[PDB]
């Protein structure tokens, strides 16, 4: 997938250090457009990151801090759009990359391809080891309207720069090397044009086009200043329905297109929802109805009568600056299905906080939960009771949609537990997000869950460290149970399975039905035991039933009224 | 199925088995169902052994 979505926990510490790393790889692996932030914090001094390589375009801000490396390579980055900036000001900000007191921090910023931010400003603090920030002339990068944007730059180091390689036109460059002379696109161009690959007339670049390009046409830009449709820069996507003059009728454009990001498209991408105004988003407006197609496709529409009441979730309408689930909130979800929004599980959910009188929530109460089926948002939990062993409340749970993420990242969290088994029996699908699973000391059945099965997208993944060693796990019989095919399970026992080996009786996985034998006689069904009539006579070897009903039986315990059997005639 | 849910529940309320002991029932309760009435007096027979006195 050539697209991705970034992060949201700005200077922030990592949640989980030992994985950080790991989870920005298969974060901006192999992506070109970060629909969001790029931030890239606490790194490492001899950590690879290569990964970033692909990287063009980043819709939000750009935050490179508090890293030990001597280099971020971002030498493909062409374009921020800052469509949110951080401290609600700067499209690109490096902060403290320097040793907290051979050295390390960042040495040079290389960003030999960047020529245009749409939006927003630059602010560059206490970096010891970094050179040539100040060279660069940021006017010509800023969009024509962003020339006032702000620029805050400090320049104390503790090394001397060698001089920008003679080759560069002014002496400007984003570090020692001749590849790293910016390249000027706004302020050095004939006439009063908005951005040109050189001094000619003829050499500017089309009105469509966002960094630069290379040649004339709307499909010679560098970036799409609007929309990409297929390669061409565009104003609009082509819209969606077209009013036919000689019918008086609107018949939908074969050309129709949905507005992804900054990119037209045939139809939105998997986690999606697409509205009747055109765009593909995670979110309906006002007056809209969440409706799945009879495939699997979300959509946007209308109510006919006003929509019908709905549960919402953490960081959603009334509950949109609300932080966790407490006693104040918790019958708010009594019975609901389907939650639009999130839940966090944290510490004060659980003590609860004298300054609000809100009561400490109580074991029992989580049994709200029992019914919920899905969340729009994510699922986080710092804290649980310790008298419950499992998250067995939401055992009817099937998908988090991860459409939200905790710290724009992760769609289901479990840190710092004391549960010994995770019984989500029916979790089938994380629509997105990734998964982190760590610090549980107890905490057994992650190694046997089929992660892989639940995730949608190549992006996603289960990070995890410090839960109890597998090995310990087994030496305890907490594996999965015998009849579980494939060997995956939620936890301990015959009623955990993901798929079951032989049969269902109810939710049980059992060898054999009651066919021949077994007290309550049973016929088979879909792989599933069901129960013999009441009325049905149990037999020696043979067959006691073809089905549920009474004349199903092979013999009556009682009386015959044909085809039954009844306790009557 | 309701069956279990409920015993689950009972186990998990009873005011004084400590964690360690609730979980050793809920464990064996997931490890077989059926033996969920057994299971069920077992823990209650405990709970009212250490009632607070
Ligand atoms: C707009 O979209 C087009 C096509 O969807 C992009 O062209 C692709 O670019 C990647 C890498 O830059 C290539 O590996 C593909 O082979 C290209 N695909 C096609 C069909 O040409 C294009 O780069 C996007 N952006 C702009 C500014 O045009
Ligand atoms: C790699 O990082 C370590 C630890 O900071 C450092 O001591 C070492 O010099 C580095 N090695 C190389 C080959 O650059
Ligand atoms: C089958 O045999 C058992 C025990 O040997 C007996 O109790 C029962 O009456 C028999 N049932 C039938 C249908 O013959």
């Amino acid at each position: 997938t050539q697209v991705c979505t970034g992060t949201d926990m700005k200077l922030r510490l990592p949640a989980s250090p030992e994985t950080h790393l790991d989870m920005l790889r298969h974060l901006y692996q192999g992506c070109q457009v970060v629909q969001g932030n790029l931030e890239l914090t606490y790194l490492p001094t001899n950590a690879s990151l290569s990964f970033l390589q692909d990287i063009q375009e980043v819709q939000g801000y750009v935050l490179i801090a508090h890293n030990q490396v001597r280099q971020v390579p971002l030498q493909r980055l062409r374009i921020v759009r800052g469509t949110q900036l951080f401290e609600d000001n700067y499209a690109l900000a490096v902060l403290d990359n320097g040793d907290p007191l051979s050295p390390g921090g960042l040495r040079e910023l290389q960003l030999r391809s960047l020529t245009e931010i749409l939006k927003g400003g630059v602010l560059i603090q206490r970096n010891p080891q970094l050179c040539y920030q100040d060279t660069i002339l940021w006017k010509d990068i800023f969009h024509k309207n962003n020339q006032l944007a702000l620029t805050l730059i400090d320049t104390n180091r503790s090394r001397a720069c060698h001089p920008c390689s003679p080759m560069c036109k002014g002496s400007r460059c984003w570090g020692e090397s001749s590849e790293d002379c910016q390249s000027l696109t706004r302020t050095v161009c004939a006439g009063g044009c908005a951005r040109c690959k050189g001094p000619l007339p003829t050499d500017c670049c089309h009105e469509q086009c966002a960094a630069g390009c290379t040649g004339p046409k709307h499909s010679d830009c560098l970036a799409c200043l609007h929309f990409n449709h297929s390669g061409i820069c565009e104003l609009h996507c082509p819209a969606l329905v077209t009013y036919n003059t000689d019918t008086f009728e609107s018949m939908p454009n074969p050309e129709g297109r949905y507005t992804f990001g900054a990119s037209c498209v045939t139809a939105c991408p998997y986690n999606y929802l697409s509205t009747d105004v055109g765009s593909c988003t995670l979110v309906c407006p006002l007056h809209n109805q969440e409706v799945t197609a009879e495939d699997g496709t979300q959509r946007c529409e209308k109510c006919s009568k006003p929509c019908a009441r709905v549960c919402y979730g953490l960081g959603m309408e009334h509950l949109r600056e609300v932080r966790a689930v407490t006693s104040a909130n918790i019958q708010e979800f009594a019975g609901c299905k389907k939650i639009f929004g999130s839940l966090a599980f944290l510490p004060e959910s659980f003590d609860g906080d004298p300054a609000s009188n809100t009561a400490p929530l109580q074991p029992e109460q989580l049994q709200v939960f029992e019914t919920l089926e899905e969340i729009t948002g994510y699922l986080y939990i710092s804290a649980w009771p310790d008298s419950l062993p499992d998250l067995s409340v939401f055992q009817n749970l099937q998908v988090i949609r991860g459409r939200i993420l905790h710290n724009g990242a992760y769609s289901l969290t479990l840190q710092g537990l004391g549960i010994s088994w995770l019984g989500l029996r029916s979790l089938r699908e994380l629509g997105s997000g990734l998964a982190l699973i760590h610090h549980n000391t107890h905490l057994c059945f992650v190694h046997t869950v089929p992660w892989d099965q639940l995730f949608r997208n190549p992006h996603q993944a289960l990070l995890h460290t410090a839960n109890r060693p597998e090995d310990e796990c087994v030496g305890e019989g907490l594996a999965c149970h015998q009849l579980c095919a494939r060997g995956h399970c939620w936890g301990p026992g015959p009623t955990q399975c993901v798929n079951c080996s032989q049969f269902l009786r109810g939710q049980e996985c059992v060898e054999e039905c009651r066919v021949l034998q077994g007290l309550p006689r049973e016929y088979v069904n879909a792989r599933h035991c069901l129960p013999c009539h009441p009325e049905c006579q149990p037999q020696n070897g043979s067959v006691t039933c073809f089905g549920p009903e009474a004349d199903q039986c092979v013999a009556c315990a009682h009386y015959k009224d044909p085809p039954f059997c009844v306790a009557r005639c | 199925n309701k069956e279990m849910r409920n015993a689950y529940w009972e186990i998990a309320l009873l005011p004084n088995l400590n964690n360690q002991q609730k979980r050793a029932f809920i464990r064996s309760l997931y490890d077989d169902p059926s033996q969920s009435a057994n299971l069920l007096a077992e823990a209650k027979k405990l709970n009212d052994a250490q009632a607070p006195k």
